[PDB]
Order: structure tokens, then sequence, then C-alpha cells
């Protein structure tokens, strides 16, 4: 739940460097936990 | 193994399947034959000679035994020349575990009805032993 | 418990959550195998707890 | 008599033509009175049997004694609601059926002290508080989220922002989100006629924070009269009783951790910044937990985000159908 809110308050904080590399991390974490990645591995 | 799991997890302090064997052994020596009914004064010495694991541990619990012989319904209503094993061992096994009559003191009929409905098909052999 | 509480908030209309939790409480009840080991363990737990409480 | 039947028919026709018109305003009650068993209603058989702790919505105009209203219940039809003066009169009627109501007791004392009723025997006295039978509340209930700990901190902010986001997205186009940056717990109605009416008085309360808080009260009312559901992002209220005696009468949503053991480690998951405020962050949890569940309107006592998310969605859908 907390992570969901962190990725919800980060899209509304950029919508209006060291920040651009963090939506990439969020997308990666959303990608390493999906069923597609699990089945592929 | 699972057919005998009740015996294999005994924790032998409230055992009932084995003390009945000792009860039968004690009764056989004092009894030459059934003959219907037996005397009264034998039961006191039988309780004294009964296995301490069930019936009396120390001198004080004997009072509890008296509390099981007195302060409730009496088999003295019929002839005093009557057996008591039908009413003594049953009472002791009822009071040793899952006692319910003492807290109430008046709901004996419900307990008797529960016993009857749980012995529904015994060909009416225990009805004469409940007394 | 949550389904029973569901009906409590909705006091402006007759709630159907009780019926939904009733029809979904007995269908899965037939899965209680309760093997001999589990029954014996429950009885032993009851006896040990009674002995500990009564000392 | 022809007059009663004629007025009955006229009221029925007015009800029929007013079935599809906008709602005017709403009233709040504090007495368990039934509007159907009273014979003074203009039309019999179309009353309201509403208990306390209830909202009524009045649309059209009838007279100084009765109004045309509707219940917040689903399927509740149009009924007739007593006026506040009519409720005062019927409250006086409630305590007159008893043997005595004033000072002269009936303890075997008849014909000795007649004791005509003075001004103390009427409603003129007992004016120390004198709570009106009716209260003015917003048409649509504002939604306030409380818990799981002190607001303005990371954990509570995220656990409420996720739900706020869910409300914005799922109910997009029908819900407006407003944030109350200033305080909101100073909403009083029986303090004075006008404390700090002007900013040039240079009074203690004229230059205080009471002015903007009092002016924020009817903003919620204006949002409610548009039929669009509104929430309150108040960063000061952390307990339902803090905002229960006011005129808002809002829906309070409880997001709570099942046990404080989980909450402590959840606070630990943020970083070293929150360890400084961990102490004060815990008594604000158990103080709010010790509040009776009946104070809150809804409870979110689970851990899953999606299932708790639906728990609010279905409740608000039921509310939406209730007032439509």
């Amino acid at each position: 739940w907390i992570f969901k809110a962190e990725e919800v308050m980060l899209a509304e904080e950029d919508r209006n460097f060291r920040r651009k590399e963090k939506m990439f991390r969020f997308f990666i974490r959303r990608m390493v936990k999906a069923q597609s990645f699990y089945w592929v591995v | 193994i699972m057919d005998n799991f009740e015996y294999l997890t005994r924790d032998s302090s409230i055992l009932g399947p084995h003390h009945l064997d000792e009860f039968i052994r004690v009764w056989a020596e004092y009894d030459p034959a059934a003959c219907g009914r037996i005397s009264y004064n034998d039961m006191f010495e039988m309780l004294k000679h009964m296995s301490p694991p069930l019936g009396l541990g120390k001198k004080c619990p004997a009072r509890v035994a008296y509390k099981r012989l007195v302060r409730m319904n009496m088999p003295i209503s019929n002839e005093d020349m009557t057996v008591h094993f039908t009413s003594t061992l049953m009472a002791l096994i009822r009071t040793a575990l899952e006692i319910k009559l003492a807290p109430a003191g008046t709901k004996q009929h419900q307990c008797d009805a529960e016993l009857r409905k749980e012995i529904s098909v015994v060909w009416a052999n225990l009805p004469q032993k409940t007394l | 418990k949550l389904a029973l509480q569901k009906a409590k908030e909705v006091a402006e209309v007759s709630p159907m959550s009780a019926a939904n939790i009733s029809i979904a409480a007995r269908q899965q009840n037939s899965a209680k195998a309760r093997s001999v080991w589990e029954q014996r363990a429950s009885q032993l737990r009851l006896q040990n707890l009674r002995a500990s409480c009564e000392a | 008599e022809s007059a009663r039947r004629e007025v009955e028919s006229q009221a029925q026709q007015q009800l029929e033509r007013a079935k599809h018109k906008p709602v005017a305003f709403a009233v709040r009650t504090n007495v368990s009175y039934c509007g159907v068993l009273d014979e003074e209603c203009p039309v019999q058989g179309s009353g309201v049997n509403f208990e306390a702790k209830d909202f009524l919505h009045i649309k059209e105009k009838y007279s100084n004694d009765w109004w045309i209203g509707r219940l917040v219940k689903e399927g509740g039809d149009i009924a007739f609601i007593p006026s506040p003066q009519r409720l005062e009169s019927i409250r006086l009627k409630q305590e007159q059926k008893a043997r005595r109501s004033g000072n002269p007791s009936s303890l075997s004392d008849i014909g000795n002290r007649r004791s005509p009723p003075p001004s103390l025997a009427k409603q003129k006295q007992k004016q120390a508080e004198h709570v009106p039978p009716y209260d003015v509340v917003p048409s649509m209930r504002p939604v306030v989220l409380v818990g799981p700990s002190l607001k303005g901190y990371e954990v509570t902010d995220m656990m409420q922002k996720a739900l706020f986001d869910f409300l914005k997205h799922r109910f997009d186009g029908r819900i407006s989100i407003t944030r109350v940056t200033a305080d909101l717990s100073l909403a009083k109605r029986s303090v004075l006629n006008n404390p700090g009416k002007r900013t040039i008085i240079e009074r203690s309360s004229a230059r205080s924070s009471i002015a903007e808080v009092q002016s924020e009260i009817e903003r919620i009312f204006e949002l409610a009269k548009s039929l669009q559901l509104v929430v309150l992002d108040a960063d000061t209220i952390n307990h339902p009783a803090q905002l229960a005696k006011t005129s808002l009468a809002p829906i309070i949503v409880f997001v709570k951790v099942s046990s404080p053991k989980v909450l402590q480690r959840l606070i630990r998951s943020r970083g070293k910044s929150q360890m400084k405020h961990l102490t004060v962050q815990m008594m604000a949890y158990d103080k709010l937990v010790q509040c009776p569940p009946e104070s809150f309107d809804v409870i979110l006592d689970e851990n899953q985000l999606e299932d708790a998310c639906e728990h609010l969605a279905e409740y608000l859908e039921v509310y939406w159908r209730a007032t439509h």
C-alpha cells in the first residue's frame, strides 16, 4: 500500500537528474513482480 | 498405529480403560457368584483397596468420595441388599472428568436424558444400571 | 466478521451482505477433514490447558 | 368535508409536479419523532417514520408548520417533515400528557396548592443551552479520513493519499477534492452573535485564526449544494470527537493497523527521519483505537489495498444510490 502511494505521489509531483532515474526504478520494480516476468524466468 | 492412538498418547493419570480391569479383578475375589445383588459393607473396603490413581490419593480426597456417596440421589430407596457397582463406577468415571451435576445440583434429568439418547440402542440394559 | 460489519454501515437500506456471507459459509465447511492426529492433538491441548489452569 | 379533500388533492398534485425538481437543503435531527402518526399533517398516509441520527432533504415550500422532504434511505418516498416550530410545539405536547410537568407535585396534594404555571413551566426558561431540534448540515456528507496515526507524517500521508487517488480516479467526474490547510476544529455556533465580524476591530479574535476557519465552514456547504460529493483533507483533526459537535456532521473513515506491532515496524520502514517522532506517533494510535467503534462511520480494518479499496467503493455507491 505504501509503495502504491509513493508511485502515486511521484507522478503528481513530476506532472506539476537524480529524479529521472527513479521512475525507472519504479517501472523496474513493477516489472520484476508481474506474472509475465515470473513465467519468463 | 492410528487404530491405537488413544492408548499410545495415554498420559496415564486419569486412565479409565485399565482401572476397570483392576475393578473387575477386585470384584471377582470378593464375589463367588453374581446372585443378583451383593452386600453394602464390602464397597468401603473395596474403595480402600481400590487403586489410588482413581478414587483417592491422600486422606483428604476421601471426603470428596463421601461427597460422591452422600449429598445426591440415594440407591437406598430399594432394598439395602443391593449391588452398587452399577452406580459407583459410573459415578466415579462421570465425576473424574467432565463433571456437570455439581455446578448445577438440579439438572440431573437433562444429564440422564443425554445419557439415554447416547445409549439409545443398548437393548435397555443400562436403564436398570443407571439407578 | 468483515462481511457482518458490512451490513452495519449501510443503515439506510436493507442489506444483502448477510445473505451473501451465509451462502458462502457452508459450501467450504465440508473441507474440515480433522484427522485422527489433529483430533488427538486438540484433546491433549484441552487437557493440558485444563490441568495448567486448575494446577 | 370538501375542503380537506381539496387540499389533499392539491398537495398530491404539487407532490407529483415536484417529484423531478432540485433539492433545496437538508436538516439534521436529534429527537426520535415520527411524521406519519401525527394527524395534523396535510396529507395522511405519506408521513416519515424517521429515528434520530438521521438526515432529511427538503425541496419545496409548504408552510410554517410542515415541509415536503425526503429520506436518505434507498427507496424512501416523498413525505412531510415537521417544521422546527412544529417540533417545539409537539415537544411541549410530549410532556403535557404526564400527570405533572411544573413545580406542583401530585404526591397526595390536590386542592391545596393550585400553583398556576409560571414562566418557568414554559419553554422560555431552560435557555442555558436550549439545543434546537433542527441543525443545518451540508447536503452531501463530507468524507474525512482519520488514522492510522498523526497526520502530516509520512505513513499516514501515504495511506491516505492512495485512497484519495482511488477516489479521484474511480469516481472521476462526480467528486471534488478540497484540502483544508487551516484548522477546522474551532467550528462553534453558540458562542456569540458575531465574534470578530470585521478585521479592523483589532480585537483578540478579529486578528486570530478564527475568522478564516469560520469562513471555511460554508465553503463545504457550497460544495455540498452542488450535489457533488466532497472530502476534507484536514491536517489537524486526528480523532472523530474533535469534529463531532460541529455543524459539519461528516462521514469519518477509519484506516487502522490491526496491531501496533505492525505499525511500529511500518514506521521503521521509512528511515531515520521518522525514528525521532516514533514516540509521539504511537500514543496517537492507541488513543484513537480506544475510541469506540460506533463513533466512526466506516472501518477499514484490513491490510490489502485492493479489497479495502472496494470496501469504500461499494459503500459510497450505496450512498450514491441512496440520494438519487
